[PDB]
């Protein structure tokens, strides 16, 4: 099943079912798109990839036409040359010059194709269409007069982002592109619309005017603060963070971002922590020097020794820094090493990593034919891995269920009740689902980590872990397709995870500590109520909302932009965000804040070195220096008898989770609670 | 067309013939030649091959390519040898220009032509100093366009283009003296790269 | 001349003039270059590059210019190669943290399936 | 409008003030800090909107290639004052 | 690989010594000559600590080339080249070195 | 100007500073944005 | 003295870790039923070596190397590290 493609001469083997794009691909050479996105549908619009076809008089789009059979498409010839000459001609008619005025000066992707593939000078001396800009939000900011109608954006909102509220209206040139009423279009994925548009005329809102991008510098990182764990470019201008733009990985996140980690770069400059605080003796907080601030740290923790000196962790927080945390706590040998938020204990909570990854992999969401999701919304809970299963939901035949607090999806989702006791009902099997999934091939449930601060959500594992074993009862499956999988929404809770932190807050409320100091904590969950009255709290972190003004001495440190950190994702691939803008005045890194309190007491931490703390990274779990791999693992049957000997009770509530709509969605984890883009979100979306 | 510069053929026959025929003169010691467009002719040696080609170029009936117009490195790091050290001779008869390359590394030197072309005297002080290419048999090669202890060669591409070493006068010692540079603005580096093919013809293959 | 074999790394570590802090506390990338994605080009994925480590970059007092120690900060160096790329950080002696080219799948793009009979990938747009 | 701070800094029209507290005003003892009096947010209330009956208006700043580059504005939404965007010279329909 | 003027280890070393014993010879009558300030004890003890800098090297390529770069520093101090400014930019005493130790590089910056 | 004036427009100067080095009128430079990085004050309260 | 966190890494294709992986696949569930409060944490990583990092307590970090060792070999490690 090979085709014999000419290109200029070529003899490259393409399948059937492609196009002439992504022959030449192969080749290398790129015939000039706009309508085409590559993870859009194909939809010829604007014309710009026309191409001859060896002899046959009539050029034809890139875009629609399969090589049939030993075609040349001579890709820099007369005819085609004078067609890209006479399309940009056609698109620079009507086109409004405000290249001045534009966020996209150096980003447009149409100065570029009327630089290297149009003509010289304009024959338009008539007079331009003129269209009434729009109110779509306060994150996109729709300039619609120099539209290009290339209807990219109406297809992500139609098939990917699943509105369906950006369509054309009219016709010819009064053709007009966007909502036809007032409507917010303010959905997850909303800022991935500015980045398919090829045109500066609908951009970012809060990126309207500050920076350009060959002014800016480019780095690379991964995401924090949804736990999918995408790539971004990190886009600097002289030690400002600008952009943050997403970055082509296919497995994680391919193009797309969320509009919370894109949008939650104007977090980073506001509400931040910037100097040591200590707690003075008339009872306020003042800014104090390093020398004295960690020395009281010091002074406290010589004392406090053995079991009583605690710490919780989560949200915003590396794997290296829970590694010399972890470190610096057992040289004081003290575990009751806690987390934000509540994975259970009772069965292989630390062990075995099958219990808390993805054990499917995302790109195996494709591969997939049931996907069943207990608990969580995944549209508000990391949504790049609801625009996977939009985009497996669309281009196969794939069927969804979903179990628990009924909320509109980007698709339709075959609801099974509102209880976590019908999944001892598909345990045992008396529902039509266990027939329908008798019907199948490849399942997959998913289990979200906001079912898991229920009371019941040990028994939530024990009975999906049955469930989903009668499952493999039911389904003849390979062994290399795990079936059970658990999705989160703190990309610091799988690092945790791995790394052997307890989590929950079960040590916390079981042994109350005297010296507890926490890492970067904002959830609302431990306050100074389960805890002595003195207790000596450090606030080790950014962004303070919660945590920073019930504290004793505030120690600043940097952010997801701002260091040299692992971070993992729900797929247990760590990757490394690399530092853009440092910390500003006297906010260190994580580490290096927990190697100099350890430097500054009686303890001695072996690093010196950021590698060395990779080195003890190697030593204590191997799969967080390892990058860009999802390491295969296993022993999914073994934490099934071991669970199964767990002997635990659901009670009859609906299982639901803290994000119901999307008022809530956009203020999460204390940099969206602290920026005032997502403050505007809120505003716009609760009006 | 009064837009594009007109070509003439009869240059680049002609410098397609005498590139062959030096190609066939020193077949042990010419490695590449290329009649570019724009009509010079490049011939690349080896790093043993300077020598005699530069004598064959300076003392031969033909050649008579008697001035030496530039010896330059370029410093290209994705190749084994980084440096293309360039020689740019020069007809005083024959009205025509040959562009020898031939290529280096900081640990593999070449043989200098100061025992056949005296113009070459300074420009490997100059290349020596700029890019940190030893030359042989030289008088006395010396680092002359960069400070008197300014460690490093410039021109590399390895070394930055703000430098190492910048001087303030200073009062405790009453001399000016050297200090690690900091600069009062960064050099504001642009990404002037067009995502988009400039030109279909020059393309890599993948 | 005479040739000699010596079994050796080559370093040129002490002849590029770089201070001591300027090896050995800094991190080189080997990167393939990600394309921005408001354009849809090729041509900066398609070479290999180079950066260092992000020092710090603070406000100057006068008037907040990006005032900074770390001369190697604003260079990128191009290549073509992995293999000479990391030859390169070898023969410099700087520590290197290495990336492979994320090349893009090419996917099932047909026009007839953008209308089906049964499926669920139907446009609803045109 | 030029406004003062309590330390008696002028407000320059971006909004940069010093804080009271700050170590960068002393380049200011003994010396002036230079804030124009016509500011350019207060010099454009001023301007009168332009009643036209064009759908589209096109505009340039006044002398053709003098200004800025003759670009487009619509006028069909009667509630919102359709600015020209280099500018800032409002215009309104007839209508 | 072809190699520059010693061939080996030993004939490197040799010319090592020999541009050792230049410099040994070359110091007394910089300082005399110079009008300058340091012991000429202490430019001898700056000359063994540079060549105890970079003393940690095997390639004899790499230390024929340092002996080419020590033989330009040479004849530009016997040739009165390098002034009594360009001599002591060696000893660097502008300059605090910066602090080896992981406390007060943690207090003084970002420096990693 | 007396026999072919300029144009007089609303935001001119009426007068001439001439030039002004080492005089209390002078030109010094400053930086003209806002604070970037925005701080997070302390609470006025104590946490009992 | 005790034992804080038994730390098992393991490789999952190479051949000298395939009796450790074994003990992981037939005889992991009653050692955890036998010591459920202490956790023991297996991590996997591909061509690495098979590790027995074991953490007792005020940071003493206790490493065992078994490359090329058996079911009864890994078993007896598991027995004289949870011993002492
Ligand atoms: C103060 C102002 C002026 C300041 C002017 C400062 C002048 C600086 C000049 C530039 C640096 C200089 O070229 C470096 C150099 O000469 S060499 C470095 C390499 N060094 C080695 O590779 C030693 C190897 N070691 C051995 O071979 C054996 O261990 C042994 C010693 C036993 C042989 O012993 P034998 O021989 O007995
Ligand atoms: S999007 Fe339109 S207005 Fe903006 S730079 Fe491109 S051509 Fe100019
Ligand atoms: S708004 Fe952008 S993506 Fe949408 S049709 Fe217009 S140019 Fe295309
Ligand atoms: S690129 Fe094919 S029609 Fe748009
Ligand atoms: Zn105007």
């Amino acid at each position: 099943n090979l085709i014999e493609v000419f290109v200029d001469g070529q003899s490259v083997m393409v399948e059937p079912g492609t196009t002439v794009l992504q022959a030449c691909e192969k080749v290398g050479m790129q015939i000039p798109r706009f309508c085409y996105h590559e993870r859009l549908s194909v939809a010829g619009n604007c014309r710009m990839c026309l191409v001859e076809i060896e002899k046959a008089p009539k050029v034809v789009a890139a875009c629609a036409m399969p090589v049939m059979k030993g075609w040349n498409i001579l890709t820099n010839s007369e005819k085609s040359k004078k067609a890209r000459e006479g399309v940009m001609e056609f698109l620079l008619a009507n086109h409004p010059l405000d290249c001045p005025i534009c966020d996209q000066g150096g980003e447009c992707d149409l100065q570029d194709q009327s630089m290297m593939f149009g003509s010289d000078r304009s024959r338009f001396l008539e007079g331009k269409r003129a269209v009434e800009d729009k109110n779509i939000g306060p994150l996109v900011k729709t300039i619609m007069t120099r539209c290009i109608q290339c209807t990219r954006c109406i297809r992500f909102a139609s098939e990917i982002a699943g509105v369906d509220d950006l369509g054309t209206t009219g016709r010819g040139n009064d053709m007009q592109v966007g909502t036809y009423i007032e409507k917010m279009f303010m959905s997850e994925l909303s800022g991935n619309v500015i980045d398919i548009c090829p045109v500066g005329a609908l951009t970012s809102k809060p990126y309207a005017f500050t920076a350009r991008p060959w002014e800016t510098r480019k780095t690379e990182s991964i995401d924090v603060m949804d736990a999918v764990g995408s790539n971004i470019v990190v886009s600097t201008r002289t030690g400002e963070v600008m952009r943050i733009l997403p970055r082509m990985h296919e497995d994680i996140n391919e193009e797309w971002i969320s509009d919370k980690t894109r949008f939650a770069y104007d977090g980073l400059k506001r509400q931040r922590l910037t100097e040591p605080m200590v707690r003075n003796e008339k009872g306020l907080l003042t800014y104090t020097s390093w020398e004295d601030a960690l020395s009281r740290v010091a002074g406290m923790l010589q004392n406090f020794e053995g079991n009583a000196v605690a710490a919780i962790a989560g949200g915003l927080v590396d794997a290296e820094a829970l590694v010399a945390l972890k470190d610096l706590l057992n040289k004081v040998d003290s575990d009751n090493l806690c987390t934000e938020e509540i994975f259970p204990t009772e069965g292989a909570g630390t062990d075995l990593r099958s219990n808390y990854l993805l054990n499917t992999t995302i790109a195996g969401v494709e591969e997939a034919d049931v996907v069943l999701l207990v608990g969580t919304n995944p549209r508000f809970e990391a949504p790049l891995f609801n625009a996977r299963i939009r985009k497996s939901w669309l281009h196969n035949d794939l069927k969804v269920a979903l179990i628990g607090s009924p909320v509109d999806l980007t698709y339709r989702y075959d609801h099974l009740g509102d209880s976590p006791k019908i999944l001892q009902d598909i345990a045992s099997g008396r529902h039509s689902f266990c027939e329908v999934l008798k019907d199948a091939k490849k399942p997959m449930v998913v289990l979200g980590s906001s079912a898991l601060q229920r009371d019941d959500g040990a028994a939530i594992l024990v009975a999906v872990s049955n469930m989903v074993q009668k499952i493999r009862v039911t389904t003849g499956v390979a062994a290399e397709w795990k079936v059970m999988n658990i999705l989160h929404r703190i990309a610091s809770q799988v690092a945790a995870l791995d790394l052997g932190y307890k989590p929950g807050v079960e040590a916390i409320r079981k042994n109350p500590p005297k010296m507890l100091f926490l890492l970067g904590a904002d959830g609302g969950c431990i306050t100074r109520q389960d805890l002595p009255k003195d207790c000596f709290i450090v606030y080790q972190g950014h962004h303070g909302d919660v945590g920073a003004p019930m504290a004793d001495v505030i120690l600043p440190g940097a952010a997801y932009t701002e260091k040299s950190a692992t971070y993992v994702n729900t797929e247990g691939r760590a990757q490394q965000t690399k530092v853009a803008v440092t910390p500003p005045g006297l906010a260190r890194e994580d580490w290096k804040i927990i190697r100099a309190l350890s430097e500054i007491a009686g303890i001695t931490l072996p690093y010196d070195t950021l590698d060395q703390v990779r080195n003890r990274l190697e030593e204590v779990s191997p799969n967080l220096v390892r990058y860009d791999d999802i390491e295969e693992t296993n022993y999914f049957q073994q934490a099934s008898e071991l669970a199964k000997l767990v002997n635990q009770e659901v009670l009859a509530d609906p299982l639901v989770p803290p994000q119901l709509t999307i008022k809530d969605f956009y203020m999460t984890d204390s940099i969206s609670r602290a920026s005032q883009t997502m403050a505007k979100c809120v505003k716009a979306v609760t009006e | 067309r009064p837009t594009v510069r007109p070509r003439s053929d009869v240059t680049h026959k002609q410098l397609s013939a005498f590139g062959e025929y030096v190609a066939e003169i020193l077949p042990k010691y010419v490695q590449q030649v290329q009649v570019s467009c724009l009509d010079e002719l490049e011939i690349c040696i080896h790093p043993d091959g300077v020598i005699p080609t530069l004598t064959f170029l300076r003392d031969h009936t033909n050649a008579q390519f008697k001035s030496l117009a530039d010896l330059t490195a370029v410093d290209v790091p994705t190749r084994q040898n980084r440096f293309e050290i360039v020689y740019n001779l020069l007809s005083l008869r024959f009205n025509s220009r040959i562009r020898v390359k031939t290529y280096a590394d900081e640990l593999t030197p070449i043989d200098s032509i100061v025992s056949v072309h005296i113009a070459a005297n300074w420009y490997e002080r100059e290349v020596w100093d700029m890019f940190g290419v030893f030359f042989f048999n030289h008088p006395d090669l010396r680092r002359i366009l960069t400070d008197y202890g300014f460690e490093g060669h410039p021109f590399r591409k390895d070394f930055p283009l703000t430098g190492y070493v910048e001087l303030r006068y200073d009062d405790e010692v009453k001399r000016v003296v050297a200090e690690p540079v900091e600069l009062a603005q960064e050099f504001r580096k642009f990404d002037l790269n067009s995502p988009w093919e400039a030109f279909p013809a020059y393309r890599q293959p993948p | 001349t005479q040739l000699i074999t010596v079994d050796e790394k080559l370093d040129i570590t002490t002849l590029t003039g770089v201070p001591e802090e300027h090896i050995k506390t800094r991190k080189v990338r080997i990167f393939v270059p990600a394309r921005n994605n408001m354009q849809s080009g090729v041509n900066n994925t398609k070479k290999w590059k180079m950066e260092f480590d992000t020092r710090e970059r603070w406000e100057n007092p006068l008037m907040g210019w990006a005032s900074t120690a770390d001369p190697l900060s604003n260079m990128v160096l191009t290549f073509s190669a992995k293999e000479d790329a990391i030859a390169f950080a070898e023969k410099n002696g700087w520590s290197y943290d290495v990336e492979e080219k994320k090349v893009p799948k090419p996917k099932s793009k047909s026009y007839g399936a953008n209308f089906s009979w049964n499926k669920r990938t139907r446009v609803s747009t045109k | 409008g030029v406004q003062v701070s309590p330390s008696g800094e002028k407000i320059t029209h971006t909004g940069q003030v010093y804080d009271e507290k700050d170590y960068r005003r002393v380049r200011f003892v003994d010396r002036q800090k230079e804030v124009n009096e016509n500011f350019a947010i207060d010099l454009i209330a001023q301007q009168p909107v332009n009643e036209v009956e064009h759908r589209i208006i096109a505009c340039d700043g006044g002398g053709g290639a003098l200004g800025h580059p003759k670009v487009y504005i619509n006028l069909d939404k009667e509630t919102k004052t359709g600015t020209c965007g280099y500018c800032g010279l409002q215009f309104k329909q007839h209508h | 690989v072809k190699p520059i003027f010693s061939r080996d280890l030993n004939e490197a070393k040799r010319r090592v010594r020999e541009l050792y014993r230049a410099w040994y010879r070359e110091v007394p009558n910089t300082v005399h000559l110079m009008q300058l300030d340091i012991t000429v004890k202490q430019g001898r003890d700056k000359v063994r600590e540079m060549f105890m800098k970079n003393a940690h090297v095997t390639d004899p390529r790499v230390v024929d080339l340092l002996v080419i770069k020590g033989k330009m520093e040479l004849q530009e101090t016997i040739k009165v080249w390098k002034q009594r400014t360009h001599v002591m930019r060696f000893f660097h005493e502008t300059e605090t070195p910066r602090p080896k130790d992981f406390l007060s590089k943690f207090y003084m910056g970002h420096d990693p | 100007p007396t026999t072919n004036p300029p144009t007089a427009r609303k935001f001119i100067w009426t007068n001439h500073k001439f030039n002004v080095s080492a005089t209390p009128e002078q030109y010094v430079p400053y930086s003209t944005t806002r604070k970037k990085i925005h701080e997070w004050v302390p609470p006025s309260t104590p946490y009992k | 003295l005790g034992l804080r966190e038994i730390r098992v890494h393991l490789c999952q294709r190479s051949p000298g870790s395939q009796g450790v992986r074994d003990f992981i696949v037939q005889r992991y569930v009653e050692l955890k039923k036998a010591h459920p409060n202490l956790p023991i944490l297996i991590r996997e990583c591909s061509e690495v070596q098979p590790k027995l990092w074991a953490r007792y307590a005020f940071g003493q970090e206790k490493t065992v190397s078994l490359n090329n060792l058996s079911a009864d070999e890994v078993t007896r490690a598991m027995q004289n590290v949870l011993s002492g």
